[PDB]
């Protein structure tokens, strides 16, 4: 995906391609089985990138936290979809609109989904207490 | 009904610890001034995003004598001073245990001793991760008291590296007004500290004016034409009386001894200016002071064979520079303890300071380093399936 | 919270404030929508901090593991509270004792709670096997 | 474990030893309560290691993801064991074959287990939908 990250697919490959290259990125990195006096500064600048990679990585890989699947690579949410948002089915979805040209179709619900998602997380917290109010 | 537990993450709870902190210190990395030399070699250029996310109604007892952060700054400074300052021949003492012949034999130590420079750096202190440096906008505390409208920082504020006795140079100032720091009035060593909410002028010049060095088989003679001030001392006395109510207010006794506790001892040309108890040390207070009434005069001169505030034992510095020196300042406050006792009848006198661990603690009453204890416990009605 | 971490509230703000700034830290970082020859060493020292941030971050953000909610930002445990520990209710709790002065009130149960919590985790393991002993 | 990682036991100590030093690594790091002009380059090389530590750390500490326990330190899977694989019981298991000489006994099922494990993860996904097909 051109960088240490974006590592769950290749551009132009439509959705299903990237979605499945998830597991093969896993399975491919699972087993593991001249230098100038001022190369210093290149190494240096080389450093940041990797850190920042992990940093952002977490930074929302973290805040998949309030989204209920931090750390991992694959959510499934619990919200009712609004056909007003995309109105498409997996067939054309995964095989077409090579994502970069996919999400622009929904460039606006970008935060409405975060809305509904954290909302259902709080929904779960509410039902956990409802269920615990007796035992 | 019943009560059950919850625990959760990240809920700012910052109990005590006083571990290592790192500096934030913008040196130049070019000037030979050893201040910046250390400020870059072992210290680091500044942090541009401090976020004093002001506290709400906290009640935390920023006890200014259980802040080992202050000891840490102390040891940082002692680390700084010695590659900073070069004692030609240091006569330090030692003994190894032999009950009474403990072998206190004078350990002479030779070195090389040229000049460099001296110019403070407002350094700042920077909690490690999971650690937070509580600050304090209130400064009064009686010594030990919280602050509503402060909170955390990322690195601290400037706390400079000059050292002086009862009275500083080129240093901090005071924020709101003049307050004091001590406890019980039974025997009262308990050194008292004031931060004086204005500035003062102290300036010593000596171009050459004294080419003839010695007197017998003066260049070390320095005349400090200062100022005149007095009204800050009137604020001094009125405070003192507000804490020492029914008695007058003198100083009345500078007994003496080792020069560094009594005399104004402050660092310039790497060296210091040592006079007697003649100046500004005198006035009594019943509702008036007792002195008198540009750069006029006060006679504090230089020595060479100094004592160390760091570890007991002498030191031997270099012959001075031809002349033309000057140092200004901005007094933040003063360092005082009652010349007390039980011989006294209704006059009262304050009297002096040489322990750095407060000399740089009129600047850190705020800073209380803490970890995070972001794991927190609380009650709910939460329990599991059986 | 003065650092890359401690990022779920502001000091002096009592509990409820920080507890809710959790979700807005989430929602605020969700969308994303002179240099001296020895600046080297400052960058260097700048590095550690961020790593160590993640490192500690995990290091117990990890060992929320045995606590059954690693990775995330918000637990709810399953233990019976001891009114002997704080004896307070959410009202004053969240609005007062700006935490730093909150937990000192319970500076001793610090490890008793970890006790009971990992204990109930093992309790769950025990009930899982009890329940599985038939099917 | 000779490095920032491998931190859940000591070599030669058989399994049970390392398995329990897990929790004490936790409990031991929980509370927290000359320099040459070219030391630059050593610090530099010192850097990578720590990053890479976290990087690999995650990199599969991450891909414990598809294994259903990323982030953490201790799984329990859900698969039926093949006595053909080791045919040993915890007693000798944990007290013997100081792991380095343990896993060589099963140097081949290395990927069969990943097989069955991700397989049961997908099994769970399948049962979640079966269960949700009505409500
Ligand atoms: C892209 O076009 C090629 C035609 O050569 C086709 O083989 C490939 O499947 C297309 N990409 C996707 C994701 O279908
Ligand atoms: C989304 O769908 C729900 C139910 O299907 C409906 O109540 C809501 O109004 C919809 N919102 C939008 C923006 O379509
Ligand atoms: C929207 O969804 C409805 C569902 O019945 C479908 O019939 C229709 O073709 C869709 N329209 C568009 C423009 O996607
Ligand atoms: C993707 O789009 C092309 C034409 O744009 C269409 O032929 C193809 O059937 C679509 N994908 C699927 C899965 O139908
Ligand atoms: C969807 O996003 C686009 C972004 O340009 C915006 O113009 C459009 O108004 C959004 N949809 C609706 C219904 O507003
Ligand atoms: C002693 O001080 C009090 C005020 O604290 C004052 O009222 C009283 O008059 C003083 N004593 C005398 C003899 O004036
Ligand atoms: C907490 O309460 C339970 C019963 O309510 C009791 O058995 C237990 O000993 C208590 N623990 C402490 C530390 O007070
Ligand atoms: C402790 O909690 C009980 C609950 O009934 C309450 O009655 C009591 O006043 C509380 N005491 C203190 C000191 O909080
Ligand atoms: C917090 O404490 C203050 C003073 O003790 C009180 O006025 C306020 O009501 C308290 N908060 C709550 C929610 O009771
Ligand atoms: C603390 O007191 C301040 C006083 O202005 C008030 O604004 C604030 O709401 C209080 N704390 C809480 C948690 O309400
Ligand atoms: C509660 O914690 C404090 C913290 O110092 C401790 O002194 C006290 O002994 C603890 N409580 C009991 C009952 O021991
Ligand atoms: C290894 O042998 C030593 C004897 O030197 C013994 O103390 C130790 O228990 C053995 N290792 C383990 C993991 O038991
Ligand atoms: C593993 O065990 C299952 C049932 O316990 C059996 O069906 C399968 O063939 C076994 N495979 C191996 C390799 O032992
Ligand atoms: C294999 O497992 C069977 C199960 O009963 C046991 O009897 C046998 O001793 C085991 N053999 C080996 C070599 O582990
Ligand atoms: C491990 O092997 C040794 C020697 O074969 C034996 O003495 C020891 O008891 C074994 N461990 C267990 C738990 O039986
Ligand atoms: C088990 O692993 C070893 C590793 O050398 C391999 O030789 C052997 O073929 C594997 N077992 C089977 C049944 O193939």
């Amino acid at each position: 995906g051109a960088v240490f990250l974006g590592f769950l697919g290749v551009a132009g490959s439509t959705m299903g391609a990237a979605s499945m290259t998830l597991t093969v990125q896993a399975r491919q990195l699972l087993s593991g089985i001249q230098h100038l006096l001022q190369l210093t500064v290149w190494g240096i600048k080389q450093l940041q990138t990797r850190v920042l990679a992990i940093e952002r990585y977490l930074k929302d890989q973290q805040l998949l936290g309030i989204w209920g699947c931090s750390g991992k690579l694959i959510c499934c949410t619990a919200v009712p979809w609004n056909s007003s948002w995309s109105n498409k089915s997996q067939k054309e979805i995964w095989d077409n609109m090579t994502w970069m040209q996919w999400d622009k179709e929904i460039s606006n619900y970008t935060n409405t989904i975060y809305k509904l998602l954290e909302d259902s997380q709080n929904q779960q917290e509410s039902n956990e207490k409802d269920l615990l109010a007796l035992d | 009904g019943n009560l059950w537990v919850t625990v959760y993450y990240g809920v700012p709870v910052w109990k005590e610890a006083t571990t290592t902190l790192f500096c934030a210190s913008d040196a130049k990395a070019y000037d030979t001034e050893v201040h910046n030399v250390w400020a870059t070699h072992a210290c680091v250029p500044t942090d541009p995003s401090p976020q004093e996310l002001v506290l709400e109604n906290v009640t935390e007892n920023f006890n200014m004598w259980k802040n080992e952060m202050v000891n840490q700054m102390h040891e940082d400074v002692i680390s700084l001073w010695d590659q900073s300052l070069k004692p030609c021949v240091k006569l330090t003492p030692l003994c190894v245990t032999l009950e009474c012949l403990i072998n206190c034999n004078t350990s002479a130590i030779t070195q090389a001793c040229p000049k460099v420079s001296f110019e403070p750096i407002p350094i700042h202190y920077c909690t490690p991760a999971g650690y937070a440096i509580l600050k304090c906008n209130d400064k009064t505390f009686n010594g030990t008291g919280p602050c509503h409208n402060v909170s955390t920082v990322q690195c601290t504020h400037g706390i400079k590296p000059v050292v002086s006795t009862q009275l500083l140079l080129n240093g901090s100032l005071a924020e709101g007004e003049i307050i004091i720091r001590s406890e019980n009035l039974t025997n009262n060593v308990k050194t008292i500290l004031v931060h004086l909410n204005q500035s003062v002028e102290i300036v010593c010049t000596r171009p050459n004016n004294n080419t003839r060095k010695s007197i017998r088989i003066d260049i070390r003679q320095a005349h400090c034409n200062i100022s005149k001030w007095h009204e800050t001392l009137k604020r001094v006395s009125e405070k003192l009386a507000e804490h020492f109510p029914n008695k007058t207010i003198n100083f009345t006794s500078s007994s003496g001894g080792d020069l560094e506790i009594t005399t104004h001892s402050f660092t310039c040309r790497g060296e210091f200016f040592y006079c007697n108890t003649s100046g500004l040390f005198n006035s009594t207070y019943m509702p008036n002071g007792t002195y008198l009434h540009s750069s006029i005069t006060i006679p504090c001169r230089i020595k060479q064979i100094i004592n160390m505030w760091q570890e007991v034992g002498r030191a031997m510095y270099a012959p001075p520079i031809e002349g033309n020196i000057t140092c200004k300042s901005n007094i933040t406050g003063l360092l005082l303890v009652r010349d007390g006792g039980t011989e006294s009848n209704n006059t009262e006198t304050n009297n002096g300071g040489g322990d750095m661990r407060d000399n740089w603690r009129s600047e850190l009453y705020k800073y209380k380093v803490v970890e995070i204890k972001p794991l927190g416990v609380a009650p709910t009605a939460c329990k599991r399936r059986v």
